[PDB]
DNA sequence: GGTCGTCTGGCGAGCGCGCCGTTACACCAT
RNA sequence: GCGGCGCGC
DNA sequence: ATGGTGTAATCGCCAGACGACC
């Protein structure tokens, strides 16, 4: 899978996975979801609280902050990290993509916590418009919004919430007219490489 | 097979042989010899050259030496070893029985006595002492005789070398003693390569802090030359010092020149250091190049070819002086084979890595050895600075800023140029070989290549001999020719230029002039949009700031050197691109350039009018002004006539009256044009004013005019002027109005898009899209010129504009599709050839019809061609090959009616009195060089060349199958071109 | 105001009991091409000090996994030490034409932030601080206008005088003198700029941070 | 590793000449 | 040798 | 005048590689 995950990895090791978590980061906000091999959400979570992108970039202010997402979320074994595909010839989103660098390298080498043995990559990254396409939401060249995609998923479904699925809907009616879409992303991209990469 | 420190040793060998330090090298090379782990980079080219070396210097017992040495290291003898010792006996007389002994040892390994006496690159003087031994040893040897030089006998160029035929070659009008002392003048200021040239900048009033700083300028730079060449010969004795031990070093190299010239070479380049700094590499290879350069124009005045050369251009010059005559005439070239040929070298330059160390340690001398105080103990100049230029971090050579205040305080009123880069003040050396030619002392280069294109000069030296005399003559006659300025114009510019300039006739403003950002009232953070357009506002003021210095730095570089070049003659040498199109050598100050440089520019001999110069001149003026260009010559004439006013005007007070030249678009040569006009008409007789002016004859578009000529369309020929007619023909409006005629068709669908567009077709629309058809234009680059028109524009619709843009590309090509249809059918085969030979491998390769060979340099990062390149460029790059041969050809026929020739491509001037010849010879080489068939020998050609490996059998036929389907001619005659007024014009 | 001097000099806020009671430090500098360091303890003796040359990295395209790859391969040869030094370049994002190397120098301080501040996750404090590059040569008087200079004449004259003068700033062990000398004379044509800013960066934080 | 149908990023008018400059801007300070 | 401009065909 | 300084936000076609088969 060359053109869907930008690391080589066995296809061997990848159809033998448990559960995976898939992150989703933005300018303001980091949305996470947890989805085991039964394509069951264990968890789906978003922060507010960010401190970050104020004008001054400085590495411990973004290693504390991601130290404290990462102590929230769970052991997986694999984590999938989106691809934005900004060009560096566009000057006007110097500003922003430098960001996703910083967050994509640290999440690296903060989450490969046995990386120094065995040498093996635990994190990946798969390209977000070939979600598009096979989810259908990609209009001209620009992907449109999974608003209807997950409430027609949570309303033989793809996703199969579980107890909590009542906290899900809360947080789901939870403010909808605030501009939140990293939470639908990472869970439709975590269903995406449930699809793609181990079935079939 | 050659590593990189044998090429060190050889290199080093070499240099200690230039610089005469033959105990040196023999030193390295016996303890090189002395090691067995050294013996492996040792190789029989170094123990020849020191051979070489002590034979020069006319030691035997040294020479036997290392003949035992070789004989120890059982390597086979090589027969330039045997040459040296021929030299050696020669020059240190011996017995006789002792050469014949060693002349029977040479002829039992095998080796001729005539392999040893030709194809050896020893000099003549080595060739003359062998022959002496050899005469001492056996009388009966002699030299085969000198043949006589070959005639091209190419079909286009016959007459050109036929001697039965009646000629008038011209002569210069300057005596044989003028011409002598401006050869000397030249010699000088080539011996010295800078050359100092006065401002012309307006000078500043001399205060007290000014010549302050001068002083002190003056007392570092003493103490700085001082100090230069004491670190310099510390550096020697320490590099002599570790010579002595068995390492390898520069020494030699540093010998090469002597210690003053390295110290004002070194301090040229300090002199010539930004305020910000240039990177250590681009120094250093500076260095190296400068002292390069340096030594060969310096070995030969050590050598004696100077002398030579003097007697040899004194002899030559008899051909162009005016009071001498040669016992026969002939070309200059073959006057100068004819007589004594100095023998001119190609030089082999140095291994890289020896360059780039040199420099480094150059650079680092320079470093070192300059101090200066701070105003205070002393403190260096220059200073190494890890810097970002480009996308990549780089080291910098920074130098102190009170260097940088104290050079722009008291600012020095002198400019430098090179030897290479100014007019040659004595007429050029003919072009007699692809590597000598035009410069006295200077190496040239028959083809402008970028660095490490060999292709270019190495398929140039592997053709035969006279395939070339068509282009060389005509590279030495465009060098011929004398100019001069004008000086008139001169004073108005220099006027214009020192003042607040005029930007609309093309002199450039000072930067005080220059705009400057609004004053700002209201704070910045009180408004984003208020901080934001005050950023916008500066940053497009420093741009436009930046773009004004730039020009009025450039007009300041040629204006200078047009005020040296002033009253005196001055020639400018000539040489070509890849593809056969002639350029002048000086960059600055050049006929092909704006209409500054143009109006400078005169004739220096000049012809009488005759009966029909006046009206040459008139038409020429008429043509400059461009008001009727679509009008057949008669109503031009009489243009000419009724506004003859405000010609006299023009020439009369060119910048206090009605000042009618400014309305032109050649504005400059306008003004040449009238004043030229009206000293003829105020004359006694008209006819007998004597002019210096020259008169320019262009063609419409000669991409199409010869891919009719070539497909003999008889509907394209009629609209690029090839057929004979009263009014001329304009391709554009051709084009236009059928565009316009498609517009109307438009009305059955009744299409928005259409009838916003009916009223603004214009001739401006499709101007640029026609002329560059020719260079293969896309739809894509047709849309990007028709957009630009229709934005300056107020069409109705003023958006949606991209809809409006492909129906306009789609109909212009179309009506060009349906005006020329074997254009683009000779297109599309070329094309698709270019296609199938990249596919397969290989660059384009052809010969252009006057012998020229011309490769396409084209290729990705033993590399592999780029196909896109080489498919696109093609069918440029032929009809380029196919103008200059045309302007070649007329060339060498104009010469033999003693025309004085000279071409801007695709223009062609003369005298006026001489305009109607070259027309003549204008159209009579354009049937012939049209008349021999081009596509299908082309085709011959390409077929041989690029089918003709055994491999891929099946790519062979498929290559074949297109490549012997040239399109089928027409049905135009190409003799009536010659009853065509507006074929050039 | 001293504060203020080092809240300047330092980016993340150490308090200063940390600050003199250190050991031994590690002094990193990384360019496009190379990358340097050296370890130092609190009675300067160089142990060692190494540089690396061979990267994959600022070819063409931006992928972190072959940086994480290559910067786990130095930071394997790494020995321990309290602080680990990091040179702070004065780049910013205005300059557009300077934006690929600046992504390249936000990506490798972001691994090294990561990588070498172990056990951050329960200590909660910083072990990986950035210093400013014109304060070292404002100290080290090697700024001329507003560009600092090349300090290769500095350290020949700590590594190559062999007397014992008054006070020498810095000490080479007798064991590993020669193999110092031989990297300074082999790398003499080809410049290696963070061989030498390694050293004058870590004798300038021990000496304007630690022993004020 | 060799090959075929495809698809997906990329370049879109040829020669030849030049100049100038390699974080920017208001403040500060003088 | 990489950016901004200008010129000639 | 000079000189240092403290700050950041809409085309549309072609040539070389990708996956399955050998
Ligand atoms: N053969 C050519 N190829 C490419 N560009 C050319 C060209 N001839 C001229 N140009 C460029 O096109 C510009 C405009 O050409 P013009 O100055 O209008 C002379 P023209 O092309 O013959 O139009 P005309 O027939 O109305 O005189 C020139 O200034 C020059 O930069």
């Amino acid at each position: 899978l060359r053109k869907l995950l930008k690391p080589d990895i066995e296809r061997e090791r990848l159809k033998a996975v448990n559960s995976i978590i898939s992150i989703v980061f933005g300018t303001r906000r980091i949305a996470w979801a947890h989805l085991d091999r039964k394509l069951t959400v264990l968890d789906w979570q978003q922060s507010d609280r960010w401190s970050l992108m104020r004008g001054i970039y400085s590495s411990s202010v973004y290693l504390e902050e991601i130290s404290s997402i990462i102590s929230k979320m769970p052991k997986a074994d694999f984590y999938v990290l989106e691809k934005t595909g900004l060009s560096i010839q566009n000057s006007s989103l110097f500003p922003i993509l430098l960001h996703f660098h910083i967050m994509e390298a640290m999440l690296y080498a903060l989450l490969n916590k046995t990386f120094a043995q065995d040498g093996q990559h635990q994190v990946l990254s798969m390209n977000r418009n070939a979600v598009g396409k096979h989810f259908e939401l990609m209009i001209g060249d620009s992907r449109t919004s999974g608003k209807e995609l997950v409430k027609q998923f949570l309303f033989d479904p793809r996703v199969f919430f579980p107890d909590k699925i009542v906290h899900y809907r809360q947080m789901f009616l939870s403010t909808e007219l605030q501009r939140v879409e990293e939470l639908y992303d990472s869970l439709l991209q975590a269903i995406a490489f449930y699809e793609l990469a181990v079935f079939d | 097979q050659l590593s990189g420190q044998q090429q060190r040793l050889l290199a080093f060998f070499k240099c200690c042989l230039l610089t005469d330090q033959l105990p040196l090298a023999h030193h390295l090379l016996v303890v090189h010899h002395g090691q067995r782990q050294k013996r492996k980079l040792l190789t029989l080219d170094m123990y020849n050259a020191v051979m070489l070396g002590w034979a020069r210097q006319g030691a035997f017992k040294e020479l036997v030496y290392v003949l035992f040495m070789v004989k120890d290291a059982g390597l086979t003898p090589d027969l330039l070893s045997y040459a040296a010792a021929l030299q050696c006996m020669g020059r240190q007389d011996q017995d006789a029985g002792t050469i014949e002994r060693c002349l029977e040892q040479m002829s039992q390994e095998g080796l001729k006595l005539q392999a040893l006496f030709t194809a050896v690159l020893l000099s003549e003087e080595d060739r003359a002492t062998v022959l002496k031994a050899v005469h001492k040893v056996k009388p009966t040897f002699s030299l085969p005789p000198q043949l006589p030089p070959p005639v091209n006998t190419s079909k286009l160029l016959r007459d050109v070398y036929a001697k039965d035929g009646r000629v008038s070659y011209p002569k210069l009008h300057l005596p044989l003693k003028t011409l002598q002392c401006l050869f000397e003048k030249q010699l000088h200021m080539e011996l010295a390569s800078r050359v100092c040239v006065v401002s012309v900048e307006k000078p500043t009033l001399p205060s007290k802090e000014v010549k302050h700083a001068r002083k002190t300028l003056k007392t570092l730079r003493d103490q700085w030359e001082k100090a230069l060449c004491r670190a310099l010969r510390e550096t020697k004795n320490r590099l002599e010092r570790e010579v002595y031990e068995g390492r390898f070093s520069l020494y030699p190299f540093l010998c090469l020149l002597d210690e003053r010239e390295v110290v004002r070479m070194l301090l040229q380049v300090l002199q010539a250091l930004p305020a910000q700094g240039e990177s250590f590499t681009t120094l250093a290879r500076e260095l190296s190049a400068r002292t390069f350069s340096r030594h060969v124009v310096q070995r030969q005045r050590v050598s004696g070819q100077v002398q030579a050369l003097q007697n040899h251009y004194r002899k030559y010059l008899c051909l162009l002086a005016s009071d001498a005559e040669v016992p026969e005439p002939c070309l200059p070239r073959q006057y100068w084979e004819a007589l004594g040929a100095p023998e001119a070298l190609r030089e082999q330059p140095w291994p890289l890595p020896v360059q780039m160390e040199l420099g480094k340690l150059l650079a680092e001398m320079l470093v070192q050895a300059t101090q200066m105080p701070c105003s205070s103990r002393l403190v260096p100049v220059l200073y190494h600075v890890y810097s970002f230029r480009n996308v990549q971090q780089i080291g910098i050579l920074k130098p102190h800023p009170a260097y940088v205040q104290l050079l722009e305080k008291a600012a020095e009123p002198t400019l430098t140029f090179e030897a290479v880069d100014v007019p040659m003040l004595c007429p050029p050396l003919p072009w007699t070989s692809p590597h000598s030619g035009a410069f006295l002392l200077s190496p040239t280069k028959l083809m402008r290549t970028v660095e490490g294109a060999t292709q270019h000069q190495e398929l140039l030296e592997t053709c035969p001999p006279t395939a070339l005399h068509g282009a060389l003559d005509a590279l030495t006659q465009l060098g011929n020719c004398a100019w001069r300025v004008n000086g008139r114009v001169l004073d108005l510019v220099l006027q214009l230029f020192q003042a607040k300039g005029c930007p609309q006739l093309g002199v450039p403003a000072p930067p005080s002039e220059a705009p400057q950002p609004p004053e700002a009232h209201l704070p910045h953070s009180a408004a984003p949009a208020r901080k934001a357009e005050l950023r916008r506002e500066l940053a497009h003021c420093q741009k436009v700031a930046r773009e004004m210095h730039s020009l009025r730095a450039e007009a300041l570089y040629r204006l200078s050197l047009a005020q040296h070049l002033r009253d005196r003659v001055f020639w400018l040498p000539h040489n070509m691109d890849f593809r056969g199109r002639t350029y002048p050598c000086p960059p600055h100050f050049n006929h092909l350039g704006s209409d500054v440089a143009r109006a400078l520019l005169e004739f220096a001999q000049g012809r009488p009018l005759g009966p029909h110069g006046l009206d040459w001149l008139k038409i020429h003026l008429v043509n400059l002004t461009g008001l009727k260009k679509r009008e057949p010559l008669r109503k031009r004439l009489a243009f000419a006539e009724e506004v003859m006013d405000d010609i006299l005007d023009s020439a009369d007070q060119p910048l206090t009256g009605r000042k009618w030249w400014m309305g032109a678009e050649e504005p400059w040569q306008t003004l040449a044009c009238c004043m030229e006009v009206a000293n003829a008409v105020r004359a006694s007789d008209p006819a007998a004013y004597v002019s210096h002016l020259p008169v320019h004859q262009d063609g419409s578009c000669n991409g199409l005019q010869h891919y009719a000529a070539l497909g003999r369309d008889s509907v394209g020929a009629a609209s690029v002027n090839l057929e004979p007619s009263d009014v001329p023909q304009d391709v554009y409006s051709g084009v236009a109005a059928q565009v316009e005629v498609f517009r109307r068709q438009d009305a059955q669908r009744g299409m928005r898009v259409a009838q916003v567009l009916e009223g603004f077709i214009t001739r401006k629309v499709v101007k640029q899209t026609v002329m560059t058809v020719v260079y293969g234009v896309t739809r894509y680059g047709g849309r990007l010129q028709i957009e630009k028109r229709l934005r300056e524009l107020s069409d109705f619709p003023q958006e949606f504009v991209w809809e409006a843009s492909h129906y306009l590309v789609r109909q212009v090509f179309k009506s060009l599709q349906e005006m020329f249809s074997g254009t683009r059918a000779i297109q599309h085969w070329l094309t698709e050839s270019a296609r199938l030979i990249s596919h397969m491998g290989s660059v384009v390769e052809w010969v252009t019809p006057l012998g020229v060979p011309v490769i396409q340099p084209y290729r990705l990062d033993s590399r592999k061609p780029n196909t896109r390149k080489q498919k696109n460029g093609f069918p440029p790059n032929f009809i380029h090959s196919l103008d200059s041969s045309h302007m070649m050809l007329t060339a060498l026929h104009c010469y033999r009616k003693g025309l004085t020739f000279v071409s801007v491509h695709d223009c062609y001037w003369t005298h006026a009195a001489d305009v109607s010849v070259m027309n003549q010879v204008c159209r009579e080489q354009f049937v012939r060089l049209h008349s021999e068939p081009i596509l299908q020998d082309l085709s011959r050609f390409l077929v041989k060349r690029f089918c003709s490996e055994p491999q891929k059998i099946l790519e062979a036929s498929q290559l074949k199958e297109t490549l012997q389907a040239v399109p089928k001619p027409g049905a135009f005659d190409l003799e009536q071109v010659k009853r065509s007024t507006y074929f050039f014009s």
